[PDB]
C-alpha cells in the first residue's frame, strides 16, 4: 500500500542515502538493527517477517569503496546484502563510460534487483534518484536507468534529488560534460527533480554552521534534514499533503520545466542552542533570503509558479496564515497570469529529529518551502557557459568518443539546454 | 580499476625504480621480509595496489624487472630489498644493446619480449581489477628506451583498455652516457605519444640542475638526482597510495589532467626540495610552497611555465593541514594568476589533501601540471636532432639493422606536430 522506491547511485548518491535513511529509521523510532521498541514509514519501509524493518531502497555504484564501508557500517545489519549493488571497474568521471562501455555490465542486474524489491510492492507510487551530476557513474548510469525504468513502467513518476557540483566541493573538470549530458538525457525522462547546489550547503556550515571548513559528513546531514523535510509529507499525514502525483501537480507547468526551488528552515548550530528559537513569522520572513535556498541564485529576478510549505513541529495555522498574508504583500514574489495561486500548506505535528552528535541543534519546530521560479535559470546559464567554454575548442572530448560517443550529442545537449533556458525566459514573460 | 602493475628498464631506470620501491615500502611500514611494520592503519588499507599478498602476511612488489646487460640486475639485488622481488619478475638478456633502438628493438628484444609478456600475463590473470600499467624507462639510453617500446607496443596490442601510465627519464646534454642519444630519444618518444597516453617528462637536465645549484653539488651523480626522482615519483603517487577523492585511480588521473589524445606529457613538481642528509627545514608554512610551485626552478621537467598555460593542475598535501588557509592559497593564486591560465577550462586548479607526510619532513606538497610549456624540452630535442642529423651521421647502426630513414622523417615531422599543437594551444583564446 503506497510503496515509494529510492534509488541511491553513486559515491555521493550513497552517501546522502546512507545519511537520509539513518535520519529516516531514527524518527521513526527504528532501530539501527530495524526493530521497534504513524503507519506511514511502510511507504518507504518493507516489514520482514521476523518483525525487522528494512528500507526499500538500493545501493549501486561502479565502485567497492562505499558499498562496503556501508556493509560495514552502523547500519550493515540493516540492509540486505542484494540491494548493496556492487561494482568494480568505475566510470573514472566519465558520462560515457558510466553510461555505454562499462553500465551495460551492470545496469541488468541493477533492474533484476529493482524488479524483486517491487515485488513486495503494490501501491508502487514512485521512484526516488540520489545521483551527483559532477560524478561520472552518477549522471551515465542514472541516465540509463532512467531511461530503462522510463521504459519499463513509464506513467509512474520518477524522481531525482540531483547534486549540483560547487568548485569547492569538484573533483573533476569534466564535470560540466556530465551535468549537461545526463540531464538532456533525462528531462524527457524524469516527471520532476530536485537540484541542490553544493555550494549553497557549503557556505551554509561555512556561515550558519559555523565549520571551518565542511566535509562531506556535515554536508550529508544537512542534505538529509532537508530531504527529511521533503519526504514527511510521505512518510506522515498532514492536513493537505503533497504526494509524488501532487509533487507532479503542484510544482510543474511544462514536463520540461520540473525543478523546483527549495528551502527550508531553520538552522542553527548545537554550540548555540541555548539562544530563542526561530518563531514562525521569523522563518518564514527568513526563509526567501538568498543565504538559504539550494542554489546560489536570487529569487528577485524570477517570478514564482507556487509557493509550497511544509511546516515540522509545534506550528499554529492561524500565525501560518497571519505570515502567509504578511509575506504575499512584500514585492518579492510575483506570480505569472496563468498561474494564480498554488499555495499549499503542510502542517507535521511532529517535532523534527536531530541527528545525534550533529552540528545542528535540536528545534521545537520547522518549516521547508518548495516554489519554482525562473530565478533557478541562472545555475543553468553558469553550468552551459561552463559547458561552451569546453566545447569551443573540444576539450576531452576525445575520453567520450573513444567510449561510443561523437560530438552529435554533445551538440544535441547544448542545443537542448538553450532550449530548456529559451522556456525559461518565455515563461517568465507575461 | 583496483590495482597496479609494475615495470622497470635499463639501468637508470632500474635503480630509479628501485629506489622508489625502497621509498614506498618505508612509507608503507613494509619490511625487507614484506611483512607489515608500520603504526597505523592508513597505509594497509590501500596496500594492494602496488604490494600482492604472500604466505604469511609477506607483502611483494608487483615489479617486473627487465634489462639486457647483467651489471644492473646484479647491482639492482645487490642493494636493499634486493630479495623481496621474487625471482619470476627477473627475466633479463646478456647480450647488451648499448645506446641503440632498432638493433635491441628486432635483433635482441624478440627474445625476451615473449617472456616478459608471459610474466605480465601471470601477473595479470592473477590480478583481480587491474587499473593499469606504469613503466619506468630511461629514454636515451637505446636499451631501456627500445625495451620501453616493446612493452607499451605489446601491452597497447594486449590490453588496450586499460590506461597504461609511463615514467620518462628524458636524456640530458649536460649528464650523457652519449652522443648518439637524440635519435633513440626522438624515436621512443614519437612511439610514446603515438602509443600511450600517461607519461611523466623528468629530464635529467632539470635534475643535474636542481642538485648543482641547490644541492651544492658540483659534481651531482646519478644517485644524487635519483634521490630527488625517487621523492617527486612518490609524491605523485601519494594520491594513489592512501585514501583520497580525488585521483583515485589511473583513469582518473587521465581525464582529469589530459585534454587532448595526442598532448598527455606531464610536467612534474614537488616542493619542498630535501638533499641529501639535509635535514634543517623548519615547519615549512603553506603561503611559501604553495608560491614556490610557480617556480621552475623547482620543476622536475627541464622547461619553464611562464613561457606556457597551464592546461590542469594537480597537488596534494601532506603534513597537518589547517587547509582552509589552503584554499585561501588556491583563492589568492588564481585571482593573481589567471593570466598563466587557460579561461577555457575554469575550476582545473584542483587539490587534495593527504595526511601521511614524507620521511623526515612534516610538510610537503606536490605539483603536477599540464601545459604547453613542456613544448621548450620537445624544441631543444627537435634542434639537437636537426643540428646533429642534417649531416645524416651515425645512422650506419641503425640501417644495419632494417631502420630506413624515412622512419626518422616522419618520427621528426610526427613531433614538430606535436610542436605545432603546443603553439596552437597556448594562444588559444576564451
Ligand atoms: N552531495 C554530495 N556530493 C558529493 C559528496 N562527495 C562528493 N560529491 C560530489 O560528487 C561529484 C562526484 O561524484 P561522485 O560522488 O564521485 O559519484 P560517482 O558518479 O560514482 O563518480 P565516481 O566515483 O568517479 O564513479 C563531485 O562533484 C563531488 O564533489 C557528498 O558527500 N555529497
Ligand atoms: N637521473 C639518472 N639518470 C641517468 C642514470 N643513468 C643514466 N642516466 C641518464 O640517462 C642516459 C643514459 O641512459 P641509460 O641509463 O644508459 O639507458 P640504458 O642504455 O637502457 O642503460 C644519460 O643521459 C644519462 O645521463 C641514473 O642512474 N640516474
Amino acid at each position: 500500500m503506497r510503496e515509494c522506491i529510492s534509488i541511491h547511485v553513486g559515491q555521493a548518491g550513497v552517501q546522502i542515502g546512507n545519511a537520509c535513511w539513518e535520519l529516516y529509521c531514527l524518527e521513526h523510532g527504528i532501530q539501527p538493527d530495524g526493530q521497534m521498541p504513524d503507519d506511514s514509514f511502510n511507504t518507504f519501509f518493507s516489514e520482514t517477517g521476523a518483525g525487522k524493518h528494512v528500507p526499500r531502497a538500493v545501493f549501486v555504484d561502479l565502485e567497492p569503496t562505499v558499498i562496503d564501508e556501508v556493509r560495514t557500517g552502523t547500519y550493515r545489519q540493516l540492509f540486505h546484502p542484494e540491494q548493496l549493488i556492487t561494482g568494480k571497474e568505475d566510470a573514472a568521471n566519465n558520462y560515457a563510460r558510466g553510461h555505454y562501455t562499462i553500465g551495460k555490465e551492470i545496469i541488468d542486474l541493477v533492474l533484476d534487483r529493482i524488479r524483486k524489491l517491487a515485488d513486495q510492492c503494490t501501491g508502487l507510487q514512485g521512484f526516488l534518484v540520489f545521483h551527483s551530476f559532477g560524478g561520472g557513474t552518477g549522471s551515465g548510469f542514472t541516465s540509463l536507468l532512467m531511461e530503462r525504468l522510463s521504459v519499463d513502467y513509464g506513467k509512474k513518476s520518477k524522481l531525482e534529488f540531483s547534486i549540483y557540483p560547487a568548485p569547492q566541493v569538484s573533483t573533476a573538470v569534466v564535470e560540466p560534460y556530465n551535468s549537461i549530458l545526463t540531464t538532456h538525457t533525462t528531462l524527457e525522462h524524469s516527471d520532476c527533480a530536485f537540484m541542490v547546489d553544493n555550494e549553497a550547503i557549503y557556505d551554509i556550515c561555512r556561515r550558519n554552521l559555523d565549520i571551518e571548513r565542511p566535509t562531506y559528513t556535515n554536508l550529508n546531514r544537512l542534505i538529509s534534514q532537508i530531504v527529511s523535510s521533503i519526504t514527511a509529507s510521505l512518510r506522515f499525514d498532514g492536513a493537505l499533503n503533497v504526494d509524488l502525483t501532487e509533487f507532479q501537480t503542484n510544482l510543474v507547468p511544462y514536463p520540461r520545466i520540473h525543478f523546483p526551488l527549495a528551502t527550508y528552515a531553520p538552522v542553527i548550530s548545537a554550540e548555540k542552542a541555548y539562544h530563542e528559537q526561530l518563531s514562525v513569522a521569523e522563518i518564514t520572513n527568513a526563509c526567501f533570503e538568498p543565504a538559504n535556498q539550494m542554489v546560489k541564485c536570487d529569487p528577485r529576478h524570477g517570478k514564482y509558479m507556487a509557493c509550497c510549505l511544509l511546516y515540522r513541529g509545534d506550528v499554529v495555522p492561524k500565525d501560518v496564515n497571519a505570515a502567509i498574508a504578511t509575506i504575499k504583500t512584500k514585492r518579492s514574489i510575483q506570480f505569472v497570469d496563468w498561474c494564480p495561486t498554488g499555495f499549499k500548506v503542510g502542517i507535521n505535528y511532529q517535532p523534527p529529529t536531530v541527528v545525534p552528535g550533529g552540528d545542528l541543534a535540536k528545534v521545537q519546530r520547522a518549516v521547508c518551502m518548495l516554489s519554482n521560479t525562473t530565478a533557478i535559470a541562472e545555475a543553468w546559464a553558469r553550468l552551459d557557459h561552463k559547458f561552451d567554454l569546453m566545447y569551443a575548442k573540444r576539450a576531452f572530448v576525445h575520453w567520450y568518443v573513444g567510449e561510443g560517443m561523437e560530438e552529435g550529442e554533445f551538440s544535441e545537449a547544448r542545443e537542448d539546454m538553450a532550449a530548456l533556458e529559451k522556456d525559461y525566459e518565455e515563461v517568465g514573460v507575461d | 580499476m583496483r590495482e597496479i602493475v609494475h615495470i622497470q628498464a635499463g639501468q637508470c631506470g632500474n635503480q630509479i625504480g628501485a629506489k622508489f620501491w625502497e621509498v614506498i615500502s618505508d612509507e608503507h611500514g613494509i619490511d625487507p621480509t614484506g611483512s607489515y611494520h608500520g603504526d597505523s592503519d592508513l597505509q594497509l588499507e590501500r596496500i594492494n595496489v602496488y604490494y600482492n599478498e604472500a604466505a604469511g602476511n609477506k607483502y611483494v612488489p608487483r615489479a617486473i624487472l627487465v634489462d639486457l646487460e647483467p651489471g644492473t640486475m646484479d647491482s639492482v639485488r645487490s642493494g636493499p630489498f634486493g630479495q623481496i622481488f621474487r625471482p619470476d619478475n627477473f627475466v633479463f638478456g646478456q647480450s647488451g644493446a648499448g645506446n641503440n633502438w632498432a638493433k635491441g628493438h628486432y635483433t635482441e628484444g624478440a627474445e625476451l619480449v615473449d617472456s616478459v609478456l608471459d610474466v605480465v600475463r601471470k601477473e595479470s590473470e592473477s590480478c583481480d581489477c587491474l587499473q593499469g600499467f606504469q613503466l619506468t624507462h630511461s629514454l636515451g639510453g637505446g636499451t631501456g628506451s627500445g625495451m620501453g617500446t616493446l612493452l607499451i607496443s605489446k601491452i597497447r596490442e594486449e590490453y588496450p583498455d586499460r590506461i597504461m601510465n609511463t615514467f620518462s627519464v628524458v636524456p640530458s646534454p649536460k649528464v650523457s652516457d652519449t652522443v648518439v642519444e637524440p635519435y633513440n630519444a626522438t624515436l621512443s618518444v614519437h612511439q610514446l605519444v603515438e602509443n600511450t597516453d600517461e607519461t611523466y617528462c623528468i629530464d635529467n637536465e632539470a635534475l643535474y640542475d636542481i642538485c648543482f645549484r641547490t644541492l651544492k653539488l658540483t659534481t651531482p651523480t646519478y644517485g644524487d638526482l635519483n634521490h630527488l626522482v625517487s621523492a617527486t615519483m612518490s609524491g605523485v603517487t601519494t594520491c594513489l597510495r592512501f585514501p583520497g577523492q580525488l585521483n583515485a585511480d589511473l583513469r582518473k588521473l587521465a581525464v582529469n589532467m589530459v585534454p587532448f589524445p595526442r598532448l598527455h606529457f606531464f610536467m612534474p613538481g614537488f616542493a619542498p626540495l630535501t638533499s641529501r642528509g639535509s635535514q634543517q627545514y623548519r615547519a615549512l608554512t603553506v603561503p611559501e610552497l604553495t608560491q614556490q610551485m610557480f617556480d621552475a626552478k623547482n620543476m622536475m621537467a627541464a622547461c619553464d611555465p611562464r613561457h606556457g598555460r597551464y592546461l590542469t593542475v594537480a597537488a596534494v598535501f601532506r603534513g597537518r593541514m589547517s587547509m582552509k588557509e589552503v584554499d585561501e592559497q588556491m583563492l589568492n593564486v588564481q585571482n593573481k594568476n589567471s593570466s598563466y591560465f587557460v579561461e577555457w577550462i575554469p575550476n582545473n586548479v584542483k587539490t587534495a589533501v593527504c595526511d601521511i607526510p614524507p620521511r623526515g619532513l612534516k610538510m610537503s606538497a606536490t605539483f603536477i601540471g599540464n601545459s604547453t610549456a613542456i613544448q621548450e624540452l620537445f624544441k631543444r630535442i627537435s634542434e639537437q636532432f636537426t643540428a646533429m642529423f642534417r649531416r645524416k651521421a651515425f645512422l650506419h647502426w641503425y640501417t644495419g639493422e632494417g631502420m630506413d630513414e624515412m622512419e626518422f622523417t616522419e618520427a621528426e615531422s610526427n613531433m614538430n606536430d606535436l610542436v605545432s599543437e603546443y603553439q596552437q594551444y597556448q594562444d588559444a583564446t576564451a
